[PDB]
């Protein structure tokens, strides 16, 4: 409902959302942009953003 | 992959970075003093500035941002003045021309931001149109004309190879390209003269390679005889070794074909360096190309009067047909429109015939550098029909 | 990725995180001002 | 009047006969004032000797082909023009190349008369087929730069060739922006020089510098007034 | 009506030429166009920026300040010259007399030139030596190349006068005071302030300098702990003010032309609660520079790409270096060859000509030419629109150009001429169209448009950076820009741009602190604009709530100081 | 087969991406490594001869080019 | 065959110089190098600052003078003067009208010579009084006004652009001759009365020799 409210016809969208007690999962990238969270795309994907990186033993040696 | 930032701009953007490096060195006592120093523009900052900016990317954006290439990353270098220097090849992507537009600069701060700028949005990494796959960072007008002049074959030019029937052998044989360069330094060889040279450092066409070598029996040392112009040699030198010798006058379309081939078969860094070398060469030879405008270079078709008189006779026939009560008013307008569209196309044809093909106004259009022939036709010849307030 | 194919910009196979939707919207809108 | 701060000349060696020189940093604008001059001096103001003409046995009128050998006349002219010869006899000198039987000819097979030298003896000239002989006369003489085919005459059997006198083969230059204190537009000159094995790039640069200095001392002779002074040479 | 060869220009570029004439900036010295219409004179006169003799008489006195004419009936009339007046847009209105003592002037005669006038004619630009040829890409895609002469000789230099203003008024905690005594400022920094705290006339002010010192009553709760202890131990007074002095804004400098001041003490009328009010008028001489926008009368605009040294500018046979290089690729598609005809006629006027009359008047010059059969160098000619110079006549004049000092004809009958590459020395292989073109300095200058910001004031409502250079604002990263950023997949760049550079009120101070101390950039927080959106929704009676994975609504809302 | 790149374009992007599956993975890779290095300077590395004043991110990219680091998506 | 350089005079301030012989395709480069050095690096003299008692800044007038201070400084740009001091010297100019203040009315200190006393500077009427003080220095090329905070200058000085170069206009041609070919370079120098074409070309050659001495 956040996405819809920000796209067009804010008034009607918000009224229907209030009536239907809607809940936004905060999963669309526009939603995350609105709330200041890493968008779920490109470098925002889970596999990418939580990568762990430690130097190998052979390199840690020298 | 570079762009020019006015000194003051960079000093303001990296202000905290420069304050940090001013406290690292002992130019500033404390951090407040580093701030005051950077604000007064004390001469110590400038050196330090060029250190902080090292390999620190920045984003350039021009509105309206229609596609992502409307925001591209660049490595910044300090420039004299209060203006941003923009690489010409990227103009296509930004729809940016230098008639006064401006652009915005953003400095990525976090490490992930700098990484996204270096890897994702680096100009060199975005040579191709994300919508069509075609190349955008490609020679556009001047470059084009430059190359188009450098790779043209001029029958009868100075130093042209002439296999002589007399006791004199043919005179257009040059051991290496450097010998041709020497010959052209003196007024002995034109860069556009059809000659024959022994090339030792350029791959030949597939067919000549198949005959004079194995299918791939070519190695950098292997030389071979080519029959081209010195210009086409200097051009094929700009493309990488591995690319076969082309030997065509480099219309924009052919440059696009070459860049497409390179992007499809080669890494992208090589393609970017190739387009940059093409840029440099095209600018130099565009300067040297002798394209100008002049009231005399705008030739007017010599048959224009008679063409117009003939179509006016047709139009008077149609108008008398209307006065006769035989034509519809909309039909009269329709007939007049057909007549005048034909007359315009005829004067355009006569113009294109009369114009020598080396005329600059023709060279600029035909080479694909910039503009269409409708403009050539409205400039000399006739504009033709013009629309209505209704349409 | 495979149903989508090559990434028109990178020339390689589209990466697993692309926002092909926005890129499509842009590729379709950018030439809009040429429609007469 | 003022003075210039720290102009230096550095060398990078790409090959044992090809090098890039860097003059940096020059005051804004002088890169172009002394770039084209140095290029033309290197390519046109160095004494060097090379082949001026040749007489081939077996073909004097047609010049079509040579019996007993694969290469045609023009390929031989090209192979010879790429010869490296250094001669001290300033008047014209003659040399002779002789070989026979199936095999292959080179630069060492030719007999260099006393005073002249051949620097690339391992070079190729032609390949003799079975029962193939080859006798040729070559003319060498000092000169400078590149002079086109000088013509022929009344003695049939000799064809003039293009004389690549210049000991330097290829020269190019560019001008990049270097930053003197507070100025990002000072000029730095870069010179790429690929030369023959007669002399190294450094020696050619030195000779060009001396010749130029003489030329411009011609103008310095008119009077001795102040001028841009430099610290290090 | 002031566009020469209008009929030769398409309506788009002609509309642009009119609009851009209306943007020329007055230059220190004005030079009428070598080739114009007939409208420059009448336009300048009716405009009302030149002084005109209301009554025919004799100049009785002339000064840089006024002009007195003694009419024939004994009357005296005097005219005061506007000297270095600031205009509504910063241009410099400055009149200069063009009469000499004892001159007899008729009614309506022009007495003094205005800002953009020359001997009574509209002079919006200068006559430049132009060469039409692509030059090393530095005039690529509409850029323009200028000879450094135009800097050394101030040919495109203009004067720009800004008016800084500041008032001392009544606040909650008291009343501001305009004082030279400002908290902990170096005696050397105030070195240019008078006893009042106002900068001294003729002082050269760089950006950041003080212009008028002013202190504003500060509350006691705002005093830092450091300041609290400082005022306690040393027994400081109870002034507790803040430095609200008027400083010169970024990218600005110049000599202080003038100072005006209005005091409530004196019988000076000011608004409520406004004690004092001072205005510093600062002038600056702007030399043409990279980025500045030039244009001809034919809608042919462009920014200056590079200003070359005079030595590497292409030059004619006699060493005369061109002044401006206009890229060829720009002319034909814009349908404004008017500029080319103007270049040809301008060279004709710059060299003068003599049509050969012996044996009759040639057919090409038969129709129009009456006193145009000959003309001295630097002749002033007008080609009205829809009348005037015909193509045949242009070519004819181009044939009989007069030669230079040495009797050399430099521009041939096509309007072209050989040129040397001032860089290598070798001549350019083909003749280039050289001529004289009228170029105006349009009021779009880098000095006005350059702007950067690392950190500055924010809006009290959205808590985002203020907008506008005047307010030291930040650039707007618009919706389409966020689209672009997403298309790249630059998640972290987009987050950073939208949280720690705009709205994270603690995140941004953290980021600055981390950059200053060489530490990694912290993780971003919550945009204040989101909290504000929530508050607005609530005020709309909508119960919005943020929730945890499995939880109730999350809520939104010392040790470092003691250390 | 290419001329010596300048600054940012070094190391070449193709050879760097051959070390990873996609561009974004490389992005996060290098950013993590650079943060780790900068922590070290106040934690392991650098793993190659650091430049005169090389940016930590540049050092991390070089380390990526030399395979001196391993990762796991 | 060694090359020779023969001068020719056309006026007191314009000389040609014929250099020959030169290798073909080589005179253009020499002529252009000399032209660049002449246009850029010929040491000369010019004004650095001026001071006018009644005036504190440029943008103002002086009572009784027809030219405002801006126009005065513009007219003064046209001054051609030569100083052997090589250190900041000062000239003075007083004048009460009526009358035309020209360059001659300047009292140059011994060692500085003003070369065009006819040049107009200002016009003065009954109530006009002019009193000027002009610092003259020795430099080369072009140096824009030196700021009043970049120097210890007080609010009085009115820094001015310094056009040091005494060379006016330089050009060249070459005659090419084709089996024994050669180029003859005809250089053409015109200078202000400050110094002679001969001296200008001499200093240019001196600087060019010093710079090409980097061959080592
Ligand atoms: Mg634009």
């Amino acid at each position: 409902w956040l996405s819809a409210a920000s796209f067009q016809e804010t008034t009607r969208v918000l009224t229907d959302a209030a009536i239907n007690c809607r809940s936004d999962k905060l999963n669309g990238l526009k939603e995350n942009v609105i709330i200041g969270k890493l968008i779920p795309a490109g470098t925002g994907i889970n596999r990418y953003r939580n990568i762990a990186v430690q130097p190998t033993e052979e390199a840690r040696a020298a | 992959h570079q762009c020019g930032l006015p000194k003051l701009m960079a000093l303001e953007l990296f202000k905290p970075f420069v304050m940090k490096r001013l406290v690292d060195l002992n130019h500033a006592q404390n951090i407040k003093s580093a701030k005051r120093m950077v604000e007064r523009q004390r001469p110590q900052v400038w050196d330090v500035l060029e250190e902080v900016i090292a390999e620190h990317p920045v984003l350039l954006n021009r509105a309206p941002t229609l596609h992502r290439l409307g925001i591209q990353a660049f490595e910044p270098m300090l420039v004299e003045g209060k203006a941003i220097q923009l690489h010409p090849l990227v103009c296509e992507a930004f729809n940016a021309d230098f008639d006064g537009d401006q652009m915005a600069v953003h400095l990525p701060l976090s490490a992930e931001a700098q990484a996204e700028a270096r890897i994702l949005m680096l100009s060199s990494n975005n040579i191709l149109s994300p919508a069509s796959g075609r190349p955008l960072a490609m020679p556009r007008l001047d470059m084009v004309t430059g190359l188009y002049y450098l790779t043209t074959e001029v029958p009868g030019d100075t130093g042209e190879y002439q296999p002589a029937s007399g006791d004199h052998p043919e005179t257009g044989v040059y051991s290496s390209p450097a010998e041709a360069i020497m010959a052209a330094d003196r007024g002995v060889l034109s860069v556009r003269a059809k000659i024959k040279v022994r090339l030792t450092q350029l791959r030949p066409p597939v067919e000549i390679e198949a005959e004079l070598f194995g299918h791939s029996g070519w190695q950098p040392g292997d030389a071979w005889m080519a029959e081209t112009t010195l210009g086409r040699v200097m051009f094929n030198e700009l493309l990488p070794l591995g690319y076969p010798f082309v030997n065509k006058q480099m219309h924009k379309k052919v440059q696009a074909a070459i860049i497409n081939d390179l992007a499809e078969r080669y890494p992208m860094i090589v393609v970017a360096q190739t387009v940059d070398k093409l840029k440099d060469a095209g600018f130099y030879w565009a300067t040297r190309s002798g394209v100008t405008v002049s009231m005399a270079d705008v030739l007017v078709p010599p048959r224009k009067k008679e063409i117009l008189d003939h179509y006016e006779e047709r139009a008077d026939k149609v108008e008398k047909q209307f006065q006769r009560g035989a034509l519809n008013h909309d039909e009269r307008n329709e007939a007049l429109v057909e007549i005048w569209k034909e007359a315009t196309d005829e004067v355009g044809q006569a113009l294109r015939e009369h114009y020598p093909d080396d005329n600059p106004i023709i060279t600029i259009v035909d080479s694909g550098a910039t503009g269409n022939f409708t403009q050539t036709r409205t400039l000399a010849g006739m504009k033709g029909l013009v629309t209505n307030p209704k349409g | 990725a495979t149903c989508y194919g090559r990434s028109m910009a990178t020339g390689k196979l589209v990466d697993i995180g692309e926002a092909v939707g926005i890129v499509a919207a842009q590729s379709i809108g950018e030439p809009g001002t040429q429609l007469t | 009047m003022l003075i210039s701060q720290r102009p230096t000349l550095s060398e990078d060696v790409l090959t044992d006969n090809r090098s890039q020189f860097v003059i940096e940093p020059l005051e804004p604008g002088f890169g172009y004032t002394l770039g084209n001059s140095l290029r033309r001096t290197l390519l046109s103001s160095i004494p060097g000797a090379a082949v001026t003409s040749i007489r081939i046995d077996g073909v004097l009128h047609e010049f079509t082909t040579v019996p007993g050998v694969k290469e045609d006349v023009t390929e031989i002219i090209l192979n010879l023009k790429s010869l490296v010869v250094s001669s001290e006899e300033d008047e014209p000198v003659t040399m002779y190349l002789r070989k026979q039987g199936p095999g292959e000819v080179t630069a060492g097979d030719i007999v260099p008369p006393a005073g002249v030298t051949v620097h690339n003896p391992g070079m190729h000239i032609a390949t003799l087929n079975d029962k193939g002989k080859l006798e040729v006369e070559l003319v060498v003489e000092r000169g400078r730069g590149y002079v086109p085919a000088v013509q022929s005459g009344a003695e049939i059997g000799r064809i003039p060739v293009d004389s690549i006198y210049s000991p330097v083969l290829k020269v190019t230059y560019k001008v990049d922006a270097t930053r003197v204190e507070q100025r990002t537009d000072f000029d730095k000159l870069i010179l790429d020089v690929e030369t023959k094995n007669s002399i190294s790039p450094r020696d050619a640069l030195a000779s060009a510098g001396k010749t130029l200095v003489e030329l411009f001392g011609l103008a310095r002779e008119l009077n001795v007034e102040a001028e841009g002074i430099e610290i290090g040479p | 009506a002031m566009i020469p060869f209008l009929e030769h220009d398409d309506a788009n570029r002609a509309l642009m030429g009119a609009n851009m004439q209306r943007q020329a900036v007055p230059l220190v010295r004005s030079e009428a166009p070598l080739v114009g219409t007939g409208m420059e004179l009448r336009a300048a006169i009716d405009a009302g920026d030149v002084v005109v003799a209301e009554e025919s008489g004799v100049i009785e006195e002339v000064s840089a300040d006024y002009i007195t004419v003694m009419h024939d009936n004994g009357t005296r009339r005097t005219y005061r010259m506007r000297k270095f007046a600031r205009s509504n847009h910063g241009t410099c209105a400055n009149q200069c007399p063009i009469v000499d003592a004892g001159d007899r002037v008729e009614a309506g005669q022009v007495i003094a030139d205005g800002p953009c006038t020359d001997d009574g004619e509209m002079a919006l630009g200068k006559n430049l030596l132009v060469a039409i040829m692509p030059w090393e890409g530095h005039n690529y895609e509409d850029a323009i190349i200028l000879s450094n002469r135009l800097v050394e000789e101030d040919v495109l230099t203009s004067i720009h006068i800004e008016e800084h203003e500041i008032d001392a008024r009544d606040t909650k905690l008291g009343a501001e005071e305009i004082t030279r005594d400002i908290p902990n400022i170096s005696d050397e920094v105030l070195a240019d302030l008078d006893e009042r705290g106002i900068v001294r006339i003729g002082a050269e002010v760089r950006d950041g300098d003080i212009l008028v010192g002013k202190v504003t009553p500060k509350g006691e709760t705002e005093l830092t702990p450091e300041e609290r202890l400082l005022r306690a131990i040393f027994g400081e007074k109870a002034r507790e003010v803040r430095d609200t002095s008027l400083k010169v804004p970024h990218g600005e400098s110049g000599k202080v032309i003038g100072i005006r001041v209005f005091s409530r003490e004196d019988e000076d009328e000011l608004p409520a609660g406004v004690n004092e009010l001072v205005r510093v008028y600062v002038a600056q001489k702007r030399k043409i520079s990279d980025g500045d926008k030039l244009a001809g009368r034919h809608g042919n605009k462009g920014v200056i790409g590079k200003i070359l040294p005079v030595e590497d500018m292409p030059f004619l046979a006699d060493g005369t270096p061109v002044d401006i290089i206009l890229n060829t690729h720009g002319v034909p598609r814009r349908m404004n060859i008017g500029q080319i005809l103007e270049t040809h006629l301008g060279w004709c006027a710059h060299s003068g000509w003599k049509v050969d009359a012996a044996k009759g008047v040639p057919d090409w010059a038969a129709r129009l030419p009456d006193e145009l059969l000959e003309a001295q160098p630097n002749a002033i000619v007008s080609t009205p629109v829809f009348d005037g110079a015909q193509e045949a006549e242009l070519q004819g004049l181009l044939s009989c150009t007069l030669p230079n000092r040495d009797g050399d004809v430099l521009v041939d009958a096509d309007g072209k001429a050989m040129l040397f590459d001032g860089r290598s020395g070798e001549p350019f292989p083909y003749p280039v169209t050289v001529g004289y073109m009228y170029i105006m300095k349009l009021h779009h200058l880098v000095d006005d448009k350059i702007h950067a910001r690392s950190t500055g004031p924010y809006s009290m409502i959205t808590q985002q950076p203020l907008g506008g250079k005047a307010q030291f604002g930040g650039q707007r990263f618009g919706e389409m820009e966020c689209w672009a950023m997403q298309a790249y997949g630059a998640a972290y760049t987009l987050q950073e741009l939208l949280t720690i550079k705009s709205d994270d009120t603690v995140g941004r101070v953290k980021v600055y602190e981390a950059i200053v101390k060489g530490e990694n950039i912290p993780e971003p927080g919550i945009p204040e604009s989101f909290k504000v959106l929530l508050k607005e929704l609530q005020s709309l009676c909508l119960n919005v709530e943020v929730l945890s994975s499995d939880g109730a609504a999350i809520e939104l809302r010392l040790e470092r100081a003691a250390a | 087969g290419y001329d010596t790149p300048l600054g940012i374009t070094n190391p070449p992007i193709d050879e760097l991406l051959d070390r990873v599956s996609s561009k974004y993975a490389l992005v996060i890779y290098a950013a993590k490594r650079a943060r780790q290095i900068n922590d070290y300077y106040n934690y392991v590395g650098p793993l190659v001869e650091p430049g005169l004043q090389e940016k930590p991110l540049s050092i991390a990219l070089r380390e990526i080019h030399a395979d001196l680091l391993e990762h796991t998506e």
